[PDB]
Protein backbone atom coordinates (compact mmCIF):
# COMPACT_ATOMS: atom_id res chain seq x y z
CA UNK A 1 0.00 0.00 0.00
CA UNK A 2 2.39 3.26 -1.69
CA UNK A 3 1.77 6.26 -3.13
CA UNK A 4 1.63 5.78 -7.65
CA UNK A 5 4.88 7.81 -7.98
CA UNK A 6 7.37 4.89 -5.58
CA UNK A 7 5.36 2.30 -6.81
CA UNK A 8 8.48 1.55 -9.48
CA UNK A 9 11.11 1.58 -6.79
CA UNK A 10 9.22 -2.05 -6.06
CA UNK A 11 10.63 -4.69 -7.91
CA UNK A 12 7.11 -6.65 -8.25
CA UNK A 13 5.33 -3.25 -9.93
CA UNK A 14 8.10 -3.37 -12.63
CA UNK A 15 7.83 -7.26 -12.79
CA UNK A 16 3.83 -6.10 -13.11
CA UNK A 17 4.39 -3.56 -16.41
CA UNK A 18 5.63 -6.57 -18.68
CA UNK A 19 2.39 -7.17 -20.21
CA UNK A 20 3.01 -9.07 -23.37
CA UNK A 21 6.97 -9.14 -23.13
CA UNK A 22 8.15 -11.79 -25.62
CA UNK A 23 11.30 -13.06 -23.96
CA UNK A 24 9.91 -15.24 -21.55
CA UNK A 25 11.52 -18.55 -19.76
CA UNK A 26 14.65 -19.56 -21.57
CA UNK A 27 15.72 -16.36 -22.42
CA UNK A 28 18.19 -13.97 -20.10
CA UNK A 29 16.19 -10.94 -20.32
CA UNK A 30 13.29 -12.28 -18.58
CA UNK A 31 10.35 -9.61 -17.01
CA UNK A 32 12.06 -10.98 -13.38
CA UNK A 33 15.80 -9.89 -14.57
CA UNK A 34 14.12 -6.94 -16.98
CA UNK A 35 12.68 -5.82 -13.09
CA UNK A 36 15.34 -6.79 -11.20
CA UNK A 37 17.89 -4.56 -13.60
CA UNK A 38 15.66 -1.09 -13.07
CA UNK A 39 13.75 -1.59 -16.26
CA UNK A 40 9.42 -1.21 -17.15
CA UNK A 41 7.91 -2.04 -20.28
CA UNK A 42 7.10 1.05 -22.12
CA UNK A 43 5.75 -0.78 -25.35
CA UNK A 44 4.44 1.37 -28.21
CA UNK A 45 2.67 0.36 -31.69
CA UNK A 46 6.25 0.92 -33.29
CA UNK A 47 8.57 0.09 -30.18
CA UNK A 48 6.56 -3.11 -28.80
CA UNK A 49 9.47 -3.91 -26.67
CA UNK A 50 10.58 -0.83 -25.30
CA UNK A 51 11.98 -0.70 -21.83
CA UNK A 52 12.83 2.38 -19.58
CA UNK A 53 14.87 2.64 -16.27
CA UNK A 54 12.29 4.10 -13.88
CA UNK A 55 15.61 5.54 -12.20
CA UNK A 56 17.74 7.15 -14.94
CA UNK A 57 15.01 7.12 -17.53
CA UNK A 58 17.38 5.63 -20.17
CA UNK A 59 15.33 4.01 -22.96
CA UNK A 60 16.39 0.74 -24.51
CA UNK A 61 15.27 -1.48 -27.39
CA UNK A 62 15.48 -3.81 -29.61
CA UNK A 63 16.41 -6.62 -27.20
CA UNK A 64 17.55 -9.91 -27.91
CA UNK A 65 16.92 -13.27 -25.95
CA UNK A 66 20.89 -13.74 -24.75
CA UNK A 67 20.79 -10.06 -23.42
CA UNK A 68 21.83 -9.74 -19.64
CA UNK A 69 19.67 -6.89 -18.84
CA UNK A 70 22.05 -5.66 -15.89
CA UNK A 71 25.42 -5.44 -18.32
CA UNK A 72 22.93 -3.54 -20.55
CA UNK A 73 21.90 -1.02 -18.11
CA UNK A 74 25.79 -1.05 -17.31
CA UNK A 75 26.76 -0.42 -21.00
CA UNK A 76 24.09 1.99 -21.98
CA UNK A 77 23.59 4.15 -18.74
CA UNK A 78 26.66 3.61 -16.65
CA UNK A 79 26.38 6.54 -14.09
CA UNK A 80 22.73 5.06 -12.87
CA UNK A 81 22.97 4.89 -9.28
CA UNK A 82 20.53 2.11 -9.29
CA UNK A 83 22.92 0.06 -10.23
CA UNK A 84 24.98 0.64 -6.98
CA UNK A 85 22.00 -0.45 -4.85
CA UNK A 86 23.06 -3.34 -2.77
CA UNK A 87 20.14 -3.45 -0.29
CA UNK A 88 16.44 -5.07 -0.44
CA UNK A 89 13.59 -2.18 -0.40
CA UNK A 90 13.00 -2.38 2.89
CA UNK A 91 16.34 -2.64 4.22
CA UNK A 92 16.75 0.87 3.29
CA UNK A 93 16.67 3.80 5.28
CA UNK A 94 14.47 6.48 4.89
CA UNK A 95 17.27 9.36 4.40
CA UNK A 96 18.63 6.42 2.25
CA UNK A 97 15.41 6.34 0.18
CA UNK A 98 14.95 10.14 0.29
CA UNK A 99 18.54 10.32 -0.70
CA UNK A 100 17.53 8.16 -3.99
CA UNK A 101 13.98 9.51 -4.55
CA UNK A 102 15.65 13.22 -5.20
CA UNK A 103 18.61 12.01 -7.24
CA UNK A 104 15.82 10.26 -9.41
CA UNK A 105 14.11 13.87 -9.58
CA UNK A 106 16.91 15.26 -10.68
CA UNK A 107 16.93 12.78 -13.23
CA UNK A 108 14.22 13.03 -14.59
CA UNK A 109 14.57 17.02 -15.27
CA UNK A 110 17.75 16.32 -16.96
CA UNK A 111 16.15 13.84 -19.43
CA UNK A 112 13.29 16.58 -19.71
CA UNK A 113 15.55 19.70 -20.06
CA UNK A 114 18.02 17.26 -22.95
CA UNK A 115 14.89 16.84 -25.12
CA UNK A 116 13.91 20.17 -25.41
CA UNK A 117 16.99 21.34 -26.29
CA UNK A 118 16.81 18.76 -29.24
CA UNK A 119 13.67 20.31 -30.39
CA UNK A 120 14.89 23.52 -30.11
CA UNK A 121 18.61 23.06 -32.06
CA UNK A 122 15.78 20.77 -34.28
CA UNK A 123 13.52 24.18 -34.50
CA UNK A 124 16.57 26.77 -35.06
CA UNK A 125 17.48 24.66 -37.81
CA UNK A 126 14.65 24.93 -39.94
CA UNK A 127 14.13 28.65 -39.10
CA UNK A 128 17.75 29.23 -40.00
CA UNK A 129 17.82 27.08 -43.37
CA UNK A 130 14.62 29.25 -44.17
CA UNK A 131 15.75 32.79 -43.92
CA UNK A 132 18.58 31.22 -45.30
CA UNK A 133 17.10 30.26 -48.95
CA UNK A 134 15.05 33.43 -48.78
CA UNK A 135 18.12 35.85 -48.61
CA UNK A 136 19.02 33.52 -52.21
CA UNK A 137 16.02 34.31 -54.66
CA UNK B 1 20.11 -3.89 -27.16
CA UNK B 2 20.21 -0.72 -28.11
CA UNK B 3 19.64 2.98 -27.36
CA UNK B 4 16.06 4.73 -28.94
CA UNK B 5 16.38 7.19 -31.91
CA UNK C 1 8.34 15.55 -0.54
CA UNK C 2 6.02 13.19 0.73
CA UNK C 3 2.27 11.99 0.67
CA UNK C 4 0.11 14.20 2.74
CA UNK C 5 -1.04 10.75 4.62
CA UNK C 6 2.66 10.02 5.96
CA UNK C 7 3.17 14.15 6.82
CA UNK C 8 2.63 13.85 9.91
CA UNK C 9 5.18 11.37 10.70
CA UNK C 10 7.66 14.51 10.12
CA UNK C 11 8.32 16.59 13.31
CA UNK C 12 8.30 19.67 11.29
CA UNK C 13 4.65 19.13 9.88
CA UNK C 14 3.56 18.43 13.14
CA UNK C 15 5.49 21.74 14.72
CA UNK C 16 3.35 23.39 11.96
CA UNK C 17 -0.31 22.12 13.08
CA UNK C 18 0.57 24.66 15.57
CA UNK C 19 -1.37 27.72 14.84
CA UNK C 20 -2.03 30.43 17.91
CA UNK C 21 -1.01 27.89 20.50
CA UNK C 22 -0.99 29.89 23.56
CA UNK C 23 1.94 27.91 25.17
CA UNK C 24 5.13 29.70 23.99
CA UNK C 25 8.57 30.43 25.22
CA UNK C 26 8.83 29.72 28.74
CA UNK C 27 6.69 27.06 28.87
CA UNK C 28 7.52 23.48 28.72
CA UNK C 29 4.34 22.47 26.71
CA UNK C 30 5.53 24.22 23.85
CA UNK C 31 5.29 23.65 20.26
CA UNK C 32 8.56 22.10 19.85
CA UNK C 33 7.91 19.47 22.39
CA UNK C 34 4.04 18.35 21.32
CA UNK C 35 5.07 17.80 18.26
CA UNK C 36 8.55 15.78 19.74
CA UNK C 37 5.84 14.02 21.69
CA UNK C 38 3.79 12.89 18.79
CA UNK C 39 0.82 15.96 18.85
CA UNK C 40 -0.63 17.72 16.47
CA UNK C 41 -2.98 20.81 17.46
CA UNK C 42 -6.30 20.28 16.52
CA UNK C 43 -8.42 23.24 17.98
CA UNK C 44 -12.13 23.85 17.71
CA UNK C 45 -14.00 27.25 18.59
CA UNK C 46 -14.95 24.58 21.51
CA UNK C 47 -11.85 23.27 22.78
CA UNK C 48 -9.10 25.54 21.34
CA UNK C 49 -6.03 23.75 23.02
CA UNK C 50 -7.34 20.87 21.45
CA UNK C 51 -4.07 18.13 20.83
CA UNK C 52 -3.90 14.47 19.52
CA UNK C 53 -1.30 12.10 18.98
CA UNK C 54 -1.41 11.82 15.24
CA UNK C 55 -0.33 8.01 15.93
CA UNK C 56 -2.64 6.49 18.73
CA UNK C 57 -5.15 9.26 17.90
CA UNK C 58 -5.12 10.26 21.79
CA UNK C 59 -6.97 13.40 21.77
CA UNK C 60 -6.39 16.03 25.29
CA UNK C 61 -7.49 19.38 25.96
CA UNK C 62 -6.52 21.41 29.49
CA UNK C 63 -3.11 22.29 28.63
CA UNK C 64 -1.21 24.00 31.29
CA UNK C 65 2.56 25.88 30.87
CA UNK C 66 4.10 22.89 33.17
CA UNK C 67 2.94 20.30 31.72
CA UNK C 68 5.83 17.70 30.03
CA UNK C 69 3.82 16.49 26.96
CA UNK C 70 5.81 13.42 26.53
CA UNK C 71 4.96 12.79 30.07
CA UNK C 72 1.45 13.28 29.26
CA UNK C 73 1.60 10.96 26.50
CA UNK C 74 2.56 8.55 29.00
CA UNK C 75 0.07 8.84 31.62
CA UNK C 76 -3.12 9.14 29.18
CA UNK C 77 -2.07 6.34 26.27
CA UNK C 78 1.07 4.32 27.71
CA UNK C 79 0.27 1.39 24.72
CA UNK C 80 1.57 4.04 22.42
CA UNK C 81 3.88 2.38 19.82
CA UNK C 82 5.52 5.85 18.85
CA UNK C 83 6.71 6.39 21.98
CA UNK C 84 9.18 3.40 21.84
CA UNK C 85 10.38 5.10 18.75
CA UNK C 86 13.85 5.57 19.92
CA UNK C 87 15.35 6.15 16.09
CA UNK C 88 15.04 9.70 14.03
CA UNK C 89 12.78 9.16 11.33
CA UNK C 90 15.32 9.12 8.57
CA UNK C 91 17.13 6.32 10.21
CA UNK C 92 14.36 4.15 10.42
CA UNK C 93 14.19 1.58 7.74
CA UNK C 94 11.70 1.65 5.17
CA UNK C 95 10.47 -1.81 6.66
CA UNK C 96 10.00 -0.49 10.42
CA UNK C 97 8.49 2.37 8.77
CA UNK C 98 5.75 0.27 6.82
CA UNK C 99 5.26 -1.89 10.12
CA UNK C 100 4.74 1.61 12.20
CA UNK C 101 2.23 2.83 9.39
CA UNK C 102 0.19 -0.80 10.00
CA UNK C 103 -0.10 0.16 13.68
CA UNK C 104 -1.17 3.45 12.72
CA UNK C 105 -4.43 2.50 10.30
CA UNK C 106 -5.18 -0.29 12.80
CA UNK C 107 -5.30 2.51 15.41
CA UNK C 108 -7.42 4.87 13.68
CA UNK C 109 -9.61 1.89 13.17
CA UNK C 110 -9.93 0.32 16.68
CA UNK C 111 -10.38 4.68 17.22
CA UNK C 112 -13.05 4.88 14.98
CA UNK C 113 -14.95 2.03 16.20
CA UNK C 114 -14.91 3.29 19.81
CA UNK C 115 -16.46 6.45 18.65
CA UNK C 116 -19.22 4.68 16.92
CA UNK C 117 -19.58 2.97 19.79
CA UNK C 118 -20.03 5.43 22.31
CA UNK C 119 -22.64 7.23 19.47
CA UNK C 120 -24.91 4.39 19.25
CA UNK C 121 -24.98 4.27 23.50
CA UNK C 122 -26.08 8.17 23.48
CA UNK C 123 -28.91 6.98 21.18
CA UNK C 124 -29.67 4.36 23.10
CA UNK C 125 -30.16 6.70 25.93
CA UNK C 126 -32.15 9.13 24.03
CA UNK C 127 -34.35 6.43 23.23
CA UNK C 128 -34.87 4.85 26.71
CA UNK C 129 -35.61 8.04 28.49
CA UNK C 130 -38.37 9.05 25.59
CA UNK C 131 -39.99 5.41 26.43
CA UNK C 132 -39.89 5.70 30.08
CA UNK C 133 -41.30 8.98 29.51
CA UNK C 134 -43.91 7.97 27.59
CA UNK C 135 -44.79 4.98 29.82
CA UNK C 136 -45.62 7.10 32.77
CA UNK D 1 -3.40 17.97 30.17
CA UNK D 2 -6.99 15.90 30.15
CA UNK D 3 -8.71 13.05 28.10
CA UNK D 4 -11.82 15.08 26.38
CA UNK D 5 -14.84 14.36 27.03
CA UNK D 6 -18.52 14.77 25.37
ZN1 LIG E 1 19.08 3.38 -14.78
ZN1 LIG F 1 0.15 8.31 20.81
Amino acid sequence: TLPPAWQPFLKDHRISTFKNWPFLEGCACTPERMAEAGFIHCPTENEPDLAQCFFCFKELEGWEPDDDPIEEHKKHSSGCAFLSVKKQFEELTLGEFLKLDRERAKNKIAKETNNKKKEFEETAKKVRRAIEQLAAM
Amino acid sequence: ARTKQ
